[PDB]
């Protein structure tokens, strides 16, 4: 990990920016994965899957 | 050394008090995770205050609007459901953490000299917590809220001559009504701040002598700074507590509660089952075990009298249960008895639970009656167990 | 007396919204709402639910708009100072069957049909209880008699309820052709009621999964951090003069 | 000549943190 | 201060759920912490079916 | 058509024969009045607790 | 074919722990009686009885552990997952075997073998 | 009051040691130690609770059966 | 280096948690759904005499 | 007076109107503003202490 | 955000009593602190005596 | 005590005894006297910002 150390950990400002970026991107990735699991587990039960949606007389 | 120049900013007058009370404070190196719960209770208090300040922005303390204002917090304000579930289950987390804290103190005899004042301030804090949580539970103005407020304000009637006047003064009228709710709201905003001050005094009293340790011995030979060692240990505790709290908030937000409080308060009909929150149930059981108004109120007061008198008992000079087999066993019996009292408080008042509650209350008081005898007898241990 | 006072306990039904990653069945929510507005609403209020609440859950915006337009909402006073009537809008709450609680009691033999907005949260084991009560009208046990104006239901505490049996077969007609048996409408109306009591449930569960996973990662990191900081102390070799 | 580089690094950090709290992707 | 449930108890009178107070058919306390019987207010009849409290 | 819950209630009876027989015995024992105080609520409850427990896992599979 | 019971998962686990302590006590008794006594114990009676009772208790403890953990994990799988099959119970058999028999055997190789075996048996059920 | 100590302490840098493997090292001995040292404590905690619960359920069942016609 | 890399992973989660809680409080102060539901309508009017103003 | 001081944020060009409507809790001074003011007004004196 | 007073100010239009903003007949700011003229909504005439907003 | 018992309302304005009207606007909208210097410094500059 010493090569990554020489680019990210030599200065605390870069390290802090790396932490900010990791929070942003990792939270986005986890959100996407959780939503994928949610969709895969609830097939057919969504509002957008109502057969008669738009068809109330 | 002569302080002509500036060294560490931590030792400057701007920062020195915080440094010496928070970064460099000497701490026994052998403290377990059971010493993490004071900081956990501190974090629970801050969580309650923050969520309650934000919830008070949307809550209306009026009998015609309070229930609806809660429902509006749940349905209309963004993240409102989170703020409410966090305050309502954070009360429960606060009480769980403080119970674990009190039982660490009982197991290691942390109440003993020279830390008696720490224990007494803790008892005062526990009383403040109970009052705060109860009057907070009245605010949604559900069935549970109204009827619990009725009985707790009625408790003052146990006094023969002036009991009724105290009850009617607490109500602000001849019944629990809007005046009760409005005054309970003001008290609920106020008492948390007094809790913060009391907790600060608690901490200062504890730093007079430093923390007790799992061996119960003098610890001056092996102390280490709070930061970073116990900082990172408490951080492990803080994250584990966050996982626990999140499980409660997101997946079981109503299991630690009763559905009756989702019914608006009806002064005409008492619900068939009327119980406080879980963290008050042992006191409920001790109250109901006495078949007498004044006797029940007096037993409730005697609980805190015994808690306050505990540090001043003439005891043996050995603290930790780790070296006191009899007291250790009595500790694990008291823990079982308290869990039984909590379970009994949830039961209807009928057989066999009246007898079980009476015996459990007796055992609870026997703990505090027997500990001084244990100390007096065990004073003779070093003269009877010779090498 | 002894057992009738508390009632018969409800079973546990496998609701589609049960599970740490399980959502509501939204078509079942729409069917349950039609059951509500065709059977329940003549006697039960849902004062916490607005027409806008259904948008994106069981109806399109135009569908809910037409729904609200179908009802007559009081409003005013006008410039002349009189109360008038206007078509309902998306922001209106669902209409009340009665003007006040006393009117409800007078129309239901002295009993008040409770508001159903939070009923699944306002009863122990709420969803199962409501389903069991609706589908649990049957003949009383031998030797038990019910006074006129009451109906036997073992699920209700005491066994004598002022509600008559309302989930009779084909009591509604479904827009998707779902056969409207008593059990089907019971399940659909309980789905709708459970959504009404906890409309934030799906967001809550998604948040819970995400943040519990992240906090578990954080706990592993915290353990590593603590042990890294403490290893210099825990692995230290201490030499002292004393023996016994 | 290191204080200027420190200022630039911390300015980048502050910008990254700003875009991260407020996340103004629908406004840009 | 709770309201005692009717048709409940060990005496065919009332039962207070809060702490287990049993009242007989006359409203007299028979079991539980309650120290008094249920209070009788001033009341009277008018002809046969009009009771003024 | 035909409500699945009633059909399942009738098909689950062979799993609840003991409570059913006990309830029938109670009904026979109280066919005499004795001032209209005897009843069979407890046995009724036992039988329907068994029947409901049998029916509940299988009802929602036949529902949509 | 199976409608003669009253069930109760906690009761299931407790009763399984008791049957397992039943069966382990008998098994330890048989094992202790089969073996010979050490030569330095031929003329003295008490330690042989002590060793037999110790074997009884140890085997009762381990068999109670298997018999409790098996049903406990089985019910904790068919309750949260809410399904009935042989898959629930195979997981319980595996965890019981692995945990208990690898604690006793002090070998990860053996745990995975014991868990595998215990599943094929519950699966053949 | 400061203590007067005589001791020699040797310490290794945190970055020269394995940090996590010591959690799962001699696990059976750890379980042995927790069970062997704590079984009386655990008995005194659990037995009253479970016994009282079981007795209460037994009493409730027998009382319900006695009131049945 | 490995230690610094491992710690940054949890330092991601801590930053995310802090951001989430603060933003939840800030946005709880924003306009509620009932408030936003009442932000659009139309009203008709008549005529007034010259030189005057009606509010 | 509440209508003016809560509009002082509108001097900010970019986010000023957003800040005004956040402090209001809506599009005008209404019940939300009063409720949040009351909560702030209980809390601020302890910060002053 | 204050509401200007009709038929007030030194321009025959509106005078704001808060900080002295002055608006003319066309609702245009002439002197004071206010930066913009009075906002014009969407109005129309369905007939001689019917407006709508 | 002089202020409380003999001149309780001379430090304020009578306009706050009228219930709030979002339609009309008082012709003399002032703050408490203790904010007056700040409010004068605000009104004097002829640009909002
Ligand atoms: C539960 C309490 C929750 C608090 C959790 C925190 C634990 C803690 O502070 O550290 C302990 C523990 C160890 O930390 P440590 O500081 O290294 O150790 C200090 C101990 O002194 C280490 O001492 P040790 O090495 O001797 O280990 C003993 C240890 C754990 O070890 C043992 O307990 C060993 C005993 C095993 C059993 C022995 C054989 C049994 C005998 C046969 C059968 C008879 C009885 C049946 C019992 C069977 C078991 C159920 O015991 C404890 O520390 C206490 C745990 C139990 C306390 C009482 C629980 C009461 C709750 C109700 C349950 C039972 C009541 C009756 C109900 C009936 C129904 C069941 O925690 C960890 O594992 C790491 C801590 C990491 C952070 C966690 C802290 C933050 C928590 C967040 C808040 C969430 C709430
Ligand atoms: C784009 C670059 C990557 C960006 C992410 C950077 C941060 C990544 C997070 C760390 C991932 C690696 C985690 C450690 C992998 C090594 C696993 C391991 O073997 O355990 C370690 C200890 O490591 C741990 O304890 C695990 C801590 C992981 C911390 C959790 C990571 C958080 C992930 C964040 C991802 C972003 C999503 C979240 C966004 C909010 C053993 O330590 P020792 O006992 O001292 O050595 C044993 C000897 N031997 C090497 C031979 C085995
Ligand atoms: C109610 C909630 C319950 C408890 C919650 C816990 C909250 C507090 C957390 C526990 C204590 C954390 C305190 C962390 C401070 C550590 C300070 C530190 O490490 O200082 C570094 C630096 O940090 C600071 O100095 C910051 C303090 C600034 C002063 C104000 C390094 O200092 P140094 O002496 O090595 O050299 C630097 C020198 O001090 C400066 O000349
Ligand atoms: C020891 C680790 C640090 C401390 C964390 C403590 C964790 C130990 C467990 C503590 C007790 C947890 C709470 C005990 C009671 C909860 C159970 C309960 O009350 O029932 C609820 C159900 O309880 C649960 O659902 C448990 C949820 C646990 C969260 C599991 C999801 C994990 C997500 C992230 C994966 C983490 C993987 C980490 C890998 C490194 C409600 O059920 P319902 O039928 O009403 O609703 C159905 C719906 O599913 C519930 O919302
Ligand atoms: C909530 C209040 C409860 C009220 C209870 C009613 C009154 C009873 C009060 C007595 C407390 C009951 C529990 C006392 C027994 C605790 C268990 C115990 O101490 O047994 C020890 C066994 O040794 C003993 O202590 C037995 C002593 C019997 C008592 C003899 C009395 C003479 C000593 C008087 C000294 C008085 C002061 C003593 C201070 C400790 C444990 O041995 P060990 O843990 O070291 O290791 C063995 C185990 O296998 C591995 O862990
Ligand atoms: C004499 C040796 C018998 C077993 C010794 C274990 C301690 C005594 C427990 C006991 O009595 O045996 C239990 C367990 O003992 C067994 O039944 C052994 C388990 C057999 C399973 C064998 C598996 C492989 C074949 C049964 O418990 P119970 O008496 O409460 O059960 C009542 C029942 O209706 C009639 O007794
Ligand atoms: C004619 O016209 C005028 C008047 O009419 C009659 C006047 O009366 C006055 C006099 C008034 C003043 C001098 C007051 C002026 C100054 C200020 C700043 C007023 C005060 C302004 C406020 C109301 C600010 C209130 C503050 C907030 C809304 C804070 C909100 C946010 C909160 C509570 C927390 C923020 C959240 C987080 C950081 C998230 C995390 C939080 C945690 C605690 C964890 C003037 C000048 C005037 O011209
Ligand atoms: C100054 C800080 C606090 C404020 C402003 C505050 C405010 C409020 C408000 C407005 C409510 C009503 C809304 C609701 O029910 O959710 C409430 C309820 C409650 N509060 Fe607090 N609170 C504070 C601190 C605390 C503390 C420290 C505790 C615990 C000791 C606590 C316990 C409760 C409880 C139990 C409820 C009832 C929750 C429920 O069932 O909904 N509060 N609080
Ligand atoms: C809001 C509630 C409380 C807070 C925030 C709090 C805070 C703390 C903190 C931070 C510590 C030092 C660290 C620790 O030992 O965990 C401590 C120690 C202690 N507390 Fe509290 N406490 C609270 C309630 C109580 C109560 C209710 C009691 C007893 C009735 C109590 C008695 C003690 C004792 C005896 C110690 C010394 C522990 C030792 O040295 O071993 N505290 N408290
Ligand atoms: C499918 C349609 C309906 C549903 C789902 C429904 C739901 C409920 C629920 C959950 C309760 C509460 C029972 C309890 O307190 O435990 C209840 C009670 C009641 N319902 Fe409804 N209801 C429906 C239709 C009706 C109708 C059509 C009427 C009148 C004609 C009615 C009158 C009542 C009354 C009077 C009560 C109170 C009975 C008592 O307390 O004795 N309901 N209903
Ligand atoms: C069924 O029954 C019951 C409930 O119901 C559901 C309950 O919940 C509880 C729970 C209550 C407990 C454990 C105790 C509550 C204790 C106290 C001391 C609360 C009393 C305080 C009140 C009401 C407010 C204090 C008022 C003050 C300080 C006045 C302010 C005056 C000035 C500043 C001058 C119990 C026991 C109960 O049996
Ligand atoms: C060696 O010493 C130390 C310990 O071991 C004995 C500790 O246990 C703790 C943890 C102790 C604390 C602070 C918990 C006590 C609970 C309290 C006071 C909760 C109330 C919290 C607030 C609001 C903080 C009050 C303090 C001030 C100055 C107000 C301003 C601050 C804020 C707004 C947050 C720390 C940090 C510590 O190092």
């Amino acid at each position: 990990f010493e090569g990554f150390y020489k680019l990210i950990m030599r200065r605390n400002s870069v390290y802090v920016t790396f932490i900010i970026a990791g929070a942003f991107f990792g939270e986005r990735a986890v959100d996407y994965g959780v939503h994928k699991l949610w969709e895969r587990n609830n097939v057919g039960k969504r509002y957008e899957d109502i057969s008669v949606l738009g068809q109330r007389p | 050394t002569i302080r002509n120049q500036r060294f560490s900013l931590l030792k400057q007058p701007i920062s020195s008090t915080l440094n010496q009370h928070l970064v460099d404070y000497p701490t026994p190196s052998n403290l377990s995770y059971w010493w993490g719960f004071g900081s956990l209770a501190g974090i629970c208090l801050v969580i309650q205050i923050v969520t309650g300040v934000f919830l008070a922005m949307h809550y209306t303390p009026h009998v015609d609007l309070a229930f609806n204002s809660v429902e509006h917090i749940m349905r209309d304000v963004e993240g409102g459901w989170l703020l409410r579930y966090m305050h309502a289950n954070g009360a429960s987390m606060f009480f769980i953490v403080v119970y674990l804290h009190i039982f660490r103190g009982l197991y290691y005899a942390s109440y003993s000299s020279p830390r008696e004042f720490v224990w007494c301030l803790g008892v005062v804090i526990f009383l403040l917590m109970i009052v705060t949580a109860f009057i907070g539970y009245v605010l949604p103005w559900g069935q549970m809220s109204f009827w619990g407020a009725t009985v707790i304000t009625s408790l003052a009637s146990a006094i023969p001559v002036v009991g009724d006047t105290i009850v009617t003064w607490l109500w602000g009228g001849f019944s629990v009504d809007n005046a009760t709710l409005n005054r309970f709201f003001s008290l609920h905003y106020l008492l948390p701040f007094i809790l913060v001050g009391a907790s600060l005094l608690h901490l200062a009293a504890l730093h007079q002598y430093g923390s007790n340790n799992p061996l119960g011995v003098h610890s001056e030979m092996d102390k280490i700074a709070f930061y970073p060692y116990f900082y990172v240990k408490d951080l492990v505790g803080w994250v584990a507590f966050a996982i626990f709290f999140s499980i409660w908030i997101f997946y079981a937000p109503n299991v630690l509660g009763h559905p009756d409080n989702y019914i608006p308060a009806n002064p005409m009909s008492t619900p068939p089952h009327i119980v406080p929150e879980w963290y008050f149930l042992p006191i409920y059981a001790i109250l109901r075990s006495i078949p007498d108004k004044a006797g029940g109120v007096a037993a409730i007061a005697l609980v805190f009298i015994c808690l306050l008198a505990l540090p001043f008992f003439k005891s043996m000079y050995v603290r930790s249960s780790s070296f006191r087999p009899i007291y250790q066993g009595m500790f694990w019996l008291l823990l079982a008895d308290c869990l039984l009292l909590g379970w009994i408080g949830c039961q209807p008042v009928e057989a066999p639970f009246v007898t079980i509650g009476q015996i459990s209350s007796l055992v609870f008081f026997l703990f505090f009656a027997i500990t001084p005898i244990l100390g007096r007898v065990g004073r003779g241990i070093p003269n009877s167990y010779t090498d | 007396a002894d057992e009738a006072e508390h009632g018969l306990e409800c079973p546990n039904y496998p609701w589609p919204h049960e599970g740490i990653l399980s959502s509501y069945d939204h078509a079942s929510i729409r069917r349950g709402h039609q059951v509500y507005q065709q059977v329940c609403a003549s006697c039960h209020s849902m004062s916490l639910i607005s027409y806008r609440d259904l948008v994106g859950v069981a109806y399109t915006e135009e569908e809910a708009k037409a729904m609200a337009a179908e009802i007559e909402v009081v409003d005013g006073p006008n410039d002349e100072g009189e109360m008038f009537t206007r078509p309902g809008k998306l922001s209106d709450r669902l209409p009340e069957p009665y003007s006040n609680e006393s009117a409800a009691r007078f129309a239901n033999g002295g009993a008040y049909p409770p508001d159903l907005s939070l009923v699944t949260k306002a009863r122990h084991n709420g969803q199962n209880y409501v389903f069991a009560l609706l589908t649990g009208y049957r003949d009383p046990p031998a030797g038990i008699s019910i006074r006129e104006g009451l109906h036997y239901n073992p699920y209700f505490p005491g066994g004598a309820i002022a509600m008559p049996k309302m989930l009779n077969d084909e009591a509604v007609e479904y827009e998707d052709g779902t056969p409207a048996t008593e059990a089907q409408m019971g399940k659909d109306v309980v789905s709708f009621l459970s959504w009404a009591a906890e409309p934030e449930m799906e967001e809550r569960k998604l948040m819970g999964f995400k943040w519990i996973f992240l906090l578990s990662l954080a706990l592993l990191q915290a353990a590593y951090y603590r042990r890294l900081k403490w290893s210099v102390l825990k692995s230290r070799k201490l030499v002292l003069d004393v023996v016994n | 000549t290191i204080d200027i580089q420190a200022a630039a690094g911390w300015g980048i950090a502050a910008a990254a943190g700003a875009i991260w709290v407020v996340q103004p992707f629908g406004w840009i | 201060g709770c309201i005692p449930l009717p048709n409940a108890g060990d005496y065919g009178g009332w039962f207070c759920p809060c702490h287990g107070s049993h009242y007989d058919i006359s409203g007299r306390i028979r079991k539980g912490p309650a120290p008094y019987n249920l209070e009788v207010p001033t009341y009277s009849f008018l002809e046969e079916n009009k009771l003024l409290i | 058509v035909v409500d699945p819950k009633k059909y399942l209630e009738e098909s689950c009876k062979p799993k609840c024969v003991k409570p059913l027989l006990e309830y029938q015995a109670c009904v026979k024992r109280i066919q005499g009045d004795d001032s209209g105080h005897k009843h069979c609520t407890g046995q009724y409850f036992d039988y329907w607790q068994c029947i409901d427990k049998c029916v509940a896992p299988k009802l929602f599979a036949k529902l949509k | 074919r199976y409608l003669e019971e009253e069930d109760g998962p906690l009761m299931k686990t407790i009763k399984g722990s008791i049957t397992g302590f039943g069966a382990g006590t008998i098994y330890g008794t048989i094992l202790a009686t089969w073996k010979d006594v050490p030569r330095v114990e031929r003329n003295v009676a008490l330690p042989g009885l002590i060793r037999t009772l110790k074997m009884m208790g140890t085997h009762g403890l381990t068999f109670a552990a298997i018999g409790g953990v098996y049903i406990g994990v089985e019910q904790l799988v068919q309750n949260f997952r809410s399904k009935r099959d042989f898959y629930n119970g195979a997981i319980g058999g595996f965890v019981a075997g692995a945990s208990v028999l690898g604690y006793r055997a002090r070998s990860i190789p053996t745990a995975i073998a014991a868990g595998a075996t215990l599943a094929v048996t519950s699966a053949l059920i | 009051q400061p203590v007067k100590l005589k001791a020699v302490v040797y310490a290794l840098s945190p970055f020269q040691q394995k940090i996590m493997t010591g959690l799962w090292k001699d696990l059976p001995e750890k379980i042995h130690h927790k069970v062997s040292e704590n079984w009386i404590s655990a008995t005194l905690l659990v037995t009253p609770v479970v016994g009282t619960y079981w007795y209460a359920q037994y009493f409730k069942e027998q009382e319900k059966l006695e009131h049945r016609f | 280096a490995f230690a610094y890399f491992v710690l940054s992973g949890g330092r991601f989660v801590y930053a995310s948690v802090l951001r989430l809680l603060v933003l939840k409080l800030i946005v709880s102060m924003s306009a509620s759904k009932d408030v936003l539901a009442l932000a659009s309508l139309e009203v008709d009017l008549g005529s007034i005499e010259p030189g005057t103003t009606v509010t």
